[PDB]
RNA sequence: AAGUGAACAGAAUUAAACAGUUACGAAA
């Protein structure tokens, strides 16, 4: 969960990351707004946001080169299909924070 | 003798305002000015401390004859409505607010909204260069109701000044609509509007005379 | 003593402008800087933060005696109108703006319109070569109005120069009509036009002097 | 909705798609301006835009061979008749993003 | 000291040119590049963005001595009129354009016309085969006026090149008349004519200096 | 445990510490809310707060310069891996209190 | 029929971060 996220994210390519934490505030705004809402009501009620959450990881993956190189390595699209329960969705929301905190640990 | 008058109203936000919550205490999204919400659910709630301090501020500048140097010490006609920490005659006030919650969730989900609070992007100019320090804030939705209940009670002895106190509460609520409420309202974010201003009796000991 | 003067006006847009909303935060269409709109409906509303940073900038370059270098520090005749983060005499501002909403929707559909926002094709040429980087923008509608309200109030003591403040607000609003408002209005996008500039008294404590 | 769209859009013919994002800037504007407007007022009031959306998939479909081959495979004209309610129209607007996000995933 | 000089002129189109505006956005058919018109009505309007990149390109060849490649990187006597994205001294521009609307429709429709934009039939020859590619374009009317106003303002402090700025704007508008404006101007379609070039004062702070 | 906290924390660099006790109320809120809750239930049950505690020492380490210079010297990330038992976690909760008492004695 | 990949910087800062009227009341 958090042990394998410190080594896979560091192993990249050329240094000096030109991507900051402000240009990726589109695909990260729905994951933070879903964990706090799924803990109140049930999971079978919110059906319009689950299908729309997967689109953000595909539409934004062909408009920037600093996005496709991170999804294929961290395997984001694979975890979007295994989830199906409300308790399982809570685990994927905590793993997304590892790709943001550890990303600015070596630079910004 | 001793009654419990309740002034039920619906606070309709004609313009999205901002309320500074508990910074550096929430989750990973503690930036972009975190707005205080519900500690259990996600429905944004408005605190009652910002209402008692703002209503008393606008009231202590038109119904007085001396500049207030320190709190809990200004005139006397309005000190018994909110309280007084330096007076020896009266201590407990006669106005009790309530942390109103967003009760507009019965029809807000039917329109299909993204989130309860959005993030607005702003910046500033140093008057010597272009864009500098790209900051960001957080606001709420527009046209949302709130269950606001005013717990009013008399101390039996203060019975000959009932009609005189009604014109003060009505003047304070109407004047509050023409001023920003919360925080960062200088740019035009506050300005509330009390909708459906009515009164009722819960304990049942005083007649019903006022309404609007 | 304490009055609430309201300067009701209609901001008529003689030319469609562009305002950069929350980048990377929209819904179904987030291409070429999505313009900020209403969090409930779809009518694009103009933010009140642009009316405070632009009007103060254009006024602090004609009514001053020293070149300003940082905000909240320019002359003194206009510091009490917007605010001051260094002076301990006054902190709150006497001018309150409001997010003006588009009230022209009651008759806009009768003229036969398509949508509220369109995509304008505008790119650039690198001189040495042909077409390079075919970018685009997103503008709003043309010939639209906005119900803007200016909440003005005095602090009792600020009474011996009420007429001096009226000529400053009137000159600031008229000067804004001959300048672009919003963002990237250098290509002829802004240029507002304040229509029906009148004044009224809501609280009722001061007489009516100005009107046009 | 989003699971069957990743396989049907990929199965085409010859590679190197000539249909870029320039010739699709006409039919993708009315769909984006429909989901955000149908949520405000009622569905029975907007009558000049519902019938006009079907015309774009008929007149503009015969101007290029690279248009009819995509409508018949994605079944766009079939869903235009089943919709009749405001809640049903919101579902068809989310399916349009699958033909744009997944299209640029393999090329552009 | 700080005035708002307005240059009111009438752009007369001697030949129906073509400007590639927001294409693929017409009524019942976007064929032959639909010319951008009014977003509310149907009167064709000219965009003000085309008058900024073409006038600056035709001017950055005579008032300078260094052939530049990227804009906002040339000299200094001409970069202030349009802006500079590198210099720290000045950032904003002093020239404000305006989307001029076709004001000639008040008397042209009385004569009896069909539409404002027609379709011209053309073709091309590859000089190796016969006639092929039956293409076509869309042009406008002939001899039409426009309301183009140039808003100019000084910064009071840097008031020295007053007479120098007059000879640049006058020469820039005269040189544009002898050159095509817009796209596809190689077959003799552009060539505008600024009729009635005058100046006036709207604010009221500096006397009328220039005129012709 | 508490003897080396008076020498390692004092040996720093330039005087006049600009960091007070109000800007560090985010990473110090979960340490006090963990020692008083791990004694009631078992340690194998609380699996969501343990992984989230390490995130606070990573996201807040790349934003302020007054945070990275303290974690590398006090070895905060090193003790997060040795712990694994409920009794061992009780010792780490007491070491954090030593870095705060001696910090306000020399300044604020 | 006709190469179309909005480009490049700052990623929230400088005040103020417990102020006061004050403590076993009447039995063995």
């Amino acid at each position: 969960k958090a042990e394998r996220a410190i080594s896979l994210l560091e192993k990249d390519n050329k240094g000096n990351y030109l991507l900051t934490t402000s240009q990726i505030r589109k695909l990260l705004s729905l994951c933070s707004s879903l964990y706090d809402r799924s803990k109140e009501r049930k999971f079978d009620e919110l059906i319009n946001d689950v299908s729309y959450l997967r689109v953000q990881f595909v539409y934004q993956a062909g408009r920037e080169i600093a996005v496709k190189d991170l999804i294929e390595k961290a395997q984001i699209l694979e975890a979007l299909k295994e989830i199906k329960d409300r308790e399982t969705l809570q685990r994927f929301c905590r793993y997304m924070e590892a790709l943001v905190a550890y990303f600015k640990f070596y630079g910004g | 003798t001793f009654a419990k008058i309740k002034f039920s109203a619906q606070i309709r936000l004609e313009t999205g305002l901002h309320i500074g919550g508990s910074d550096a205490f929430a989750a990973i999204g503690a930036i972009a000015s975190p707005v205080i919400k519900d500690p259990i659910t996600n429905i944004p709630i408005i605190p009652g401390s910002s209402l008692k301090g703002k209503m008393r501020t606008l009231l202590a500048k038109v119904y007085n004859e001396k500049v207030a140097e320190k709190p809990s010490d200004d005139s006397d006609i309005l000190s018994r409505l909110f309280g007084n920490s330096k007076d020896k005659r009266f201590k407990m006030g006669r106005l009790i607010f309530r942390d109103a919650f967003l009760s507009n969730a019965d029809e807000l989900d039917s329109l299909g909204v993204r989130s309860y609070t959005e993030v607005k992007f702003e910046n500033t100019i140093d008057r010597i260069t272009a864009e500098a320090n790209p900051r960001q804030i957080e606001r709420a939705i527009r046209n949302s109701t709130f269950d606001f209940e005013l717990i009013y009670e008399i101390t039996d002895e203060n019975e000959n000044q009932v009609e005189e106190d009604f014109k003060v509460i009505r003047d304070g609520l109407k004047l509050l609509e023409l001023d920003y409420l919360g925080g960062s309202g200088s740019r035009g974010y506050g300005k509330v509007a009390f909708e459906k201003l009515k009164a009722t009796t819960v304990f049942g000991n005083y007649d019903v005379k006022t309404l609007n």
